[PDB]
C-alpha cells in the first residue's frame, strides 16, 4: 500500500486540516504549493539553495513559535524579498508575538542577506476540515 | 494693528550679503558635528505609514533591489575595457 | 556537525580541489599538447602526480546534502530520491507535482 | 532679574561681532529658549530677537516660533497678547515646506494647538493642521506622546465648536488610524451629541469605547447612563 | 474631511543627452500556474494602454519536464513514482518605445511580478552607423 503524506483513517475521533487530509496526487488539483519561487522553472537556476533555505525556515519557525503554529507555513519570494505567512494560535500573549516577529525578521535578514517580513494570522483553534 | 516684524530691532550685528566663499571642506566634521546631525534626522523620524514607504526605506538602505532589474548591478570588472 | 564522516571527507576533498585547481590547470596544459618537447612534458607528468590525492577532482562524490547518500541523487536539488519525495509529496517544492498522462 | 541678564547677554553678542563671528539659527534659538523663564518681561525683547533674525536673512525654523509662543503664552484669562501673536505667525508660516534645522523643530505643533485650545478658536486650528499636511510637514509632529497630545487638544476643540455632522467625520478619520482616544475625549464627544440632540448614536460610542480600552472607566460609564435616562 | 492640502511629486529632470529608442520590447514570463499569467497579462496590457503603448500578446507552447524515481527505499525496482514540472509561457510584444517609457513600464510590472513568475525581457535597440563606418580609410 501507499503511505506517503497520507493520514490513515481511524475510528472518527482524529481531526485533520485541509492540507493534511489530501494526498500527493492532489497537489495541483485540490492543493497548491507551500513555497513559491522560480528555481524549478525551465531555464532557471539555484533551485538547490532555495530548498535548503525553505527546510531551515520551517524548522526555525517551529521551534521559535513552540506550540503556536496552527498549520504549515507559506513561503513567498518576490525578487529579493522573502515573505513568511503563518497561521498561529491565540494562547500566547501579543507582547510575546511582537518580540518574536522582530527577533526572527531581523535574525533571518542577516543570515540570508535579504529583507524578510513575517505575516501572522491568528485563529482561535486549529481549523478542522474533517474527522478521520 | 501693528505687525510684530515691523518695529525696533537689535543693531549689534550688521546685515550680511554673502557668506564665506570657501570653507574648510577638506577638514572632516568633528564629533560635535556628527552627533548634531543625528539629532536633525530624528525630528522628521516617524514610523512607516504605508507599504510603499517601507520599500522606499529599504531601497535607500540598499536591502531591496533597484528596478528595473540589471543583472550586472554592483559588478564592474575594475573598469576594464574589452581590449584588455 | 555534518551527517557522517563520509560527508566530512568529501567536504575536505572539495576544499583541497579548489586550492590546487589553478596549479593543476596550468600543468595539465603542458601535458595536453604535441607542441612542447617530450622532455618537458615528462617533468610535468611528475609534478602533477606529486600533488596530494584529495586535490584530484575525480575523487569528489555528489552526495545528498541532507542524508549523505552517494547514489540516487538528483543533481538539480542535491537531494536523494527519498528526501526529494518527502518534500515533494508534502507540497514543499515549488512547481513539483506528480505526473499522469 | 531679567534686566541684569539682558545686559549680560548683549555683551557676548558685542564680543561675537568683535571677533568676526557670525551667528547662526541656533545662536538665536538659545536666546529665546533661555528667555522663557521671564514670561512677562521677555515678551517684547523676544520680538526684537525675531526681527534681528530676519535682518541677517536667517529664516526662523519651527523651533524659533516654538520658543516664542511658549514665552508669550501664560496662564492668564484674557490672553489678549497671545491671540494676536499666533495669528501673525500662521500667516507667515502658511503655505510653506519645512526642513530640519533645530532639534526642537518637532515641538512646534504640539504647542500651537495648545494655544488654540486655550483660545477656543477653531478657524486657527484648521490652519495649524492644514499646515501639517502640506508637503511632508506631517513628520514634524513628533513622537507618540507628542502625537497623542496634539490630536487630543485638536479633536476636543472640534466637538465643542463645530457642527455635529462634521465632528463625526473627524472622529471616523482620526480614530483609530491617527491616535487612540483617552477617556476624556469620549466624554467631550458625548457632551456634543447631547447639545445636538442626536442621542441615537450613544449605543455606538459605547461599543467603540470598549474597543479602545475604556470598558472599565468609572467616569465614562457614569456619564453615558445619565444621558440616556 | 482630512486630506493633504498640497502634494509633493517626485522630481523628473530633463537631460541634454538624447534618449534611447526601442524597436521592440519582448517580455516572456514563465510560471507554473496559468491563471496567474492570465491575470498578469490583464494588468500589463491595461497598464500599457493607459501609458499609450502598442502591445501584442501571444501564448507560446508549454513545456513539461518529467522524471521518475523509485517508490520504495529498498528494492522493488518495478514500482516507481513519476514527477513533472509544468512551465507555462506568456509573451508580451511591445513596439515603438523610448528608453524612459520602457524604464517606467518595466519597473511598474517587474515590481508587481507575482510569486513563482520569472521574466525574460529582450530589448531591441535602434542605433546608427558609427563614424568609422561611413567611409573607408584605405
Ligand atoms: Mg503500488
Ligand atoms: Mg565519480
Amino acid at each position: 500500500k501507499n503511505r506517503a503524506a497520507r493520514v490513515r483513517v481511524s475510528k472518527g475521533d482524529k481531526p485533520v486540516t485541509y492540507e493534511e487530509a489530501h494526498a500527493p496526487h492532489y497537489i495541483a488539483h485540490r492543493k497548491g504549493w507551500l513555497s513559491l519561487h522560480t528555481g524549478n522553472l525551465d531555464g532557471e537556476d539555484h533551485a538547490a539553495e532555495r530548498t535548503v533555505e525553505d527546510v531551515f525556515l520551517r524548522k526555525f519557525m517551529w521551534g521559535t513559535f513552540p506550540g503556536c503554529l496552527a498549520d504549515q507555513l507559506v513561503l513567498k519570494r518576490r525578487g529579493n524579498q522573502l515573505e513568511i505567512c503563518a497561521v498561529v494560535l491565540r494562547q500566547l500573549s501579543p507582547h510575546k508575538y511582537y518580540f518574536l516577529v522582530g527577533y526572527s525578521e531581523t535574525l533571518l535578514s542577516y543570515f540570508y542577506k535579504c529583507p524578510v517580513r513575517l505575516h501572522l494570522q491568528t485563529v482561535p483553534s486549529k481549523v478542522v476540515y474533517k474527522y478521520l | 494693528r501693528k505687525n510684530i516684524f515691523t518695529g525696533k530691532r537689535l543693531n549689534i550685528f550688521d546685515m550680511m550679503a554673502v557668506t564665506k566663499e570657501a570653507p574648510e571642506t577638506d577638514t572632516s566634521p568633528s564629533l560635535w558635528d556628527v552627533e548634531f546631525a543625528k539629532q536633525l534626522a530624528t525630528v522628521n523620524e516617524q514610523p512607516l505609514q504605508n507599504g510603499f514607504e517601507e520599500l522606499i526605506q529599504w531601497t535607500k538602505e540598499g536591502k531591496l533591489w533597484e528596478f528595473p532589474i540589471n543583472n550586472e548591478a554592483g559588478f564592474d570588472d575594475d573598469g576594464s575595457e574589452f581590449h584588455e | 556537525h555534518y551527517v557522517d564522516w563520509r560527508m566530512w571527507r568529501d567536504v575536505k576533498r572539495r576544499k583541497m580541489a579548489y586550492e590546487y585547481a589553478d596549479e593543476r590547470l596550468r600543468i595539465n596544459s603542458l601535458r595536453k599538447n604535441t607542441i612542447l618537447p617530450k622532455i618537458l612534458q615528462d617533468v610535468a607528468d611528475e609534478e602533477i602526480a606529486a600533488l596530494p590525492r584529495d586535490s584530484c577532482p575525480v575523487r569528489i562524490r555528489n552526495r545528498c546534502v541532507m542524508t549523505s547518500r552517494p547514489r540516487g541523487v538528483k543533481r538539480r536539488w542535491r537531494l536523494s530520491r527519498i528526501v526529494f519525495r518527502h518534500l515533494a509529496d508534502h507540497g514543499q517544492l515549488s512547481g513539483i507535482q506528480r505526473a499522469t498522462w | 532679574k531679567f534686566e541684569e541678564k539682558w545686559s549680560k547677554i548683549l555683551e557676548l553678542l558685542r564680543h561675537m561681532v568683535a571677533q568676526k563671528v557670525k551667528p547662526n539659527l541656533q545662536t538665536f534659538n538659545t536666546i529665546l529658549k533661555c528667555l522663557r523663564r521671564f514670561h512677562v518681561f521677555a515678551r517684547s525683547p523676544a520680538l526684537q530677537v525675531l526681527r534681528e533674525m530676519k535682518a541677517i536673512g536667517i529664516e526662523p525654523s519651527l523651533a524659533t516660533y516654538h520658543h516664542i509662543i511658549r514665552l508669550f503664552d501664560q496662564p492668564g484669562d484674557p490672553l489678549k497678547r497671545s491671540s494676536f501673536i499666533i495669528y501673525d505667525i500662521m500667516n507667515e508660516l502658511m503655505g510653506k515646506r519645512f526642513s530640519p534645522k533645530d532639534p526642537d523643530d518637532d515641538k512646534f505643533f504640539q504647542s500651537a494647538m495648545s494655544i488654540c485650545s486655550s483660545l477656543r478658536d477653531l478657524e486657527l486650528a484648521y490652519q495649524v493642521h492644514g499646515l501639517l499636511k502640506t508637503g511632508d510637514n506631517w513628520k514634524f509632529i513628533g513622537p507618540d506622546q507628542h502625537r497623542n497630545f496634539y490630536y487630543s487638544k485638536f479633536f476636543d476643540l472640534i466637538c465643542l465648536m463645530e457642527q455635529i455632522d462634521v465632528t463625526l467625520k473627524w472622529y471616523e478619520d482620526l480614530i483609530p488610524s491617527a491616535y487612540f482616544p483617552h477617556s476624556q475625549t469620549m466624554i467631550h464627544l458625548l457632551q456634543a451629541l447631547d447639545v445636538a440632540n442626536r442621542l441615537e448614536v450613544i449605543p455606538k460610542i459605547w461599543k467603540d469605547s470598549k474597543e479602545y480600552g475604556h470598558t472599565f472607566r468609572s467616569d465614562l460609564r457614569e456619564e453615558i447612563l445619565m444621558l440616556m435616562a | 474631511v482630512d486630506v493633504p492640502k498640497d502634494l509633493t511629486k517626485p522630481v523628473v529632470t530633463i537631460s541634454d543627452e538624447p534618449d534611447i529608442l526601442y524597436k521592440r520590447l519582448s517580455v516572456l514570463v514563465k510560471g507554473h500556474d496559468k491563471a496567474v499569467l492570465d491575470s498578469y497579462e490583464y494588468f500589463a496590457v491595461l497598464a500599457a494602454k493607459e501609458l499609450g503603448i502598442s502591445i501584442k500578446v501571444h501564448e507560446p507552447p508549454r513545456k513539461i519536464e518529467r522524471f521518475t524515481l523509485l517508490q520504495s527505499v529498498h528494492i522493488y525496482k518495478k514500482h516507481r513514482v513519476q514527477y513533472e514540472m509544468r512551465t507555462l509561457y506568456r509573451c508580451l510584444e511591445l513596439e515603438h518605445l523610448t528608453g524612459s517609457t520602457a524604464d517606467v513600464y518595466l519597473e511598474y510590472i517587474q515590481r508587481n511580478l507575482p510569486e513563482g513568475v520569472a521574466m525574460e525581457v529582450t530589448k531591441t535597440q535602434l542605433e546608427q552607423l558609427p563614424e568609422h563606418i561611413k567611409e573607408p580609410i584605405w
